[PDB]
């Protein structure tokens, strides 16, 4: 998920 | 959890910091449903990037597990981006300022089919804003709340623990303004009411962003494609 | 109005007094279905909708609303009352709800998503230990708030009366004003899920009617409809 | 009307 990426960042 | 040992006067500047900035939409200027919705959906996408943002700078929402956090933002981005909305029309009596150059009326959501519906609603909630008087610091505190409560029952003593302590923040707000005791659970109780009808419209805009993914006719981003497949939505 | 006059403890009384009645289902258990367990809410939903609309009546305040108003208010909140008053009526089933006191369900028997919904609302007020009191005044917010965005001064005026009378209600069961103000937060929240449920359900229902399997009385489907134009 | 009648009774 994207909103993974944009979280870890 | 350091959430929980802020003074309220110290969680009104770290939601007032936290703030989201108010992005633009494409520059040149009549509107089709096509260009419309295409406008919103850019813009949406692009203020997604900074929710996110906003959503690991509110106190204790750094202290959940990744999923869960994911969890929160998937069920309440809408709501989210919905209550902003609302929040920037308010001083346009009349309008959605979507964008500072994108400043919308009714009759131009008229050129989409169910979208007056859900500019009506949003509409309305921007007046009820303007005759409460709602305040910046009341502001972020609610959109707050909506990033923590929305997901939760879908899952949480810290959360609920953080979600106590934005409501002692909201009251510490209104025993500022003057306000008597009466007065302060009465606009408390006000408020948080409004937050149903902020779900009610996320809902009835999550089947209508549904309808266009259907319809392919304007694309929607890999990134709000997948906060909208988390809702699974269709008839749910 | 006669409503902005209620003590609290009156207000109160009033709302007690005007609780609907428990309704039963027509289940038989000799017999084991999506199709029949939908048929059954479906019958027992068109029931409940009758002594609902004869409770709206006795909310205060209520009445004095034009025709067309207390129309409105209970197209749009008849299902979250219906969902309201289930998690009440199943608070104390962990694992269950209690449609009718004769259909006790669990969510082993999309449709799971509403049942744990209505399942983890039930768990929260019973982690409140939500009170009879607390919950009548809830369920008279959600008639009067649900509608008035989609005369309406009448309305707040009664809004903040209910809400003076959460606030009583708190103060009484020993409650500091931090906790007073806390809970009554907590309450409020719980009802944008309760539209939430509501939302979703009432998707739900609308699929069902164009499936045409599960046939809903003609009062769900004028209620069901005034939910779509 | 169905919930119109009723509510007026
Ligand atoms: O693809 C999208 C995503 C979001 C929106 C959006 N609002 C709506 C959403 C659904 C239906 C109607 C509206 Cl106005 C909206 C976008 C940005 C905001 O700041 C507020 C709302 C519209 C299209
Ligand atoms: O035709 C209908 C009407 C209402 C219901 C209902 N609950 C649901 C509604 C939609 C989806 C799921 C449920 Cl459980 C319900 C019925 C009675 C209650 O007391 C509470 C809920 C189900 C079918």
């Amino acid at each position: 998920k994207i909103l993974h990426r944009l979280l870890q960042d | 959890s350091l959430a929980l040992s802020l003074t309220a006067d110290q969680m009104v500047s770290a939601l007032l910091d936290a703030e989201p900035p108010i992005l633009y939409s494409e520059y040149d200027p009549p509107f089709s449903e096509a260009s419309m919705m295409g406008l919103l959906t850019n813009l949406a996408d692009r203020e997604l990037v900074h929710m996110i943002n906003w959503a690991k700078r509110v106190p204790g929402f750094v202290d959940l597990t990744l999923h869960d956090q994911v969890h929160l933002l998937e069920c309440a981005w809408l709501e989210i981006l919905m209550i902003g909305l609302v929040w920037r029309s308010m001083e346009h009596p009349g309008k959605l300022l979507f964008a500072p150059n994108l400043l919308l009326d009714r009759n131009q959501g008229k050129c989409v089919e169910g979208m007056v519906e859900i500019f009506d609603m949003l509409l309305a909630t921007s007046s009820r804003f303007r005759m409460m008087n709602l305040q910046g610091e009341e502001f972020v505190c609610l959109k707050s709340i909506i990033l923590l409560n929305s997901g939760v029952y879908t899952f949480k003593d810290h959360i609920h623990r953080v979600l106590d302590k934005i409501t002692d923040t909201l009251i510490h707000l209104m025993a500022k303004a003057g306000l008597t005791l009466q007065q302060q659970h009465q606009r408390l109780a006000q408020l948080l009411l409004i937050l149903s009808h902020i779900r009610h419209m996320s809902n009835k805009g999550m089947e209508h962003l549904y309808s266009m993914k259907c319809k392919n006719v304007v694309p929607l981003s890999d990134l709000l494609l997948e906060m909208l497949d988390a809702h699974r939505l269709h008839a749910p």
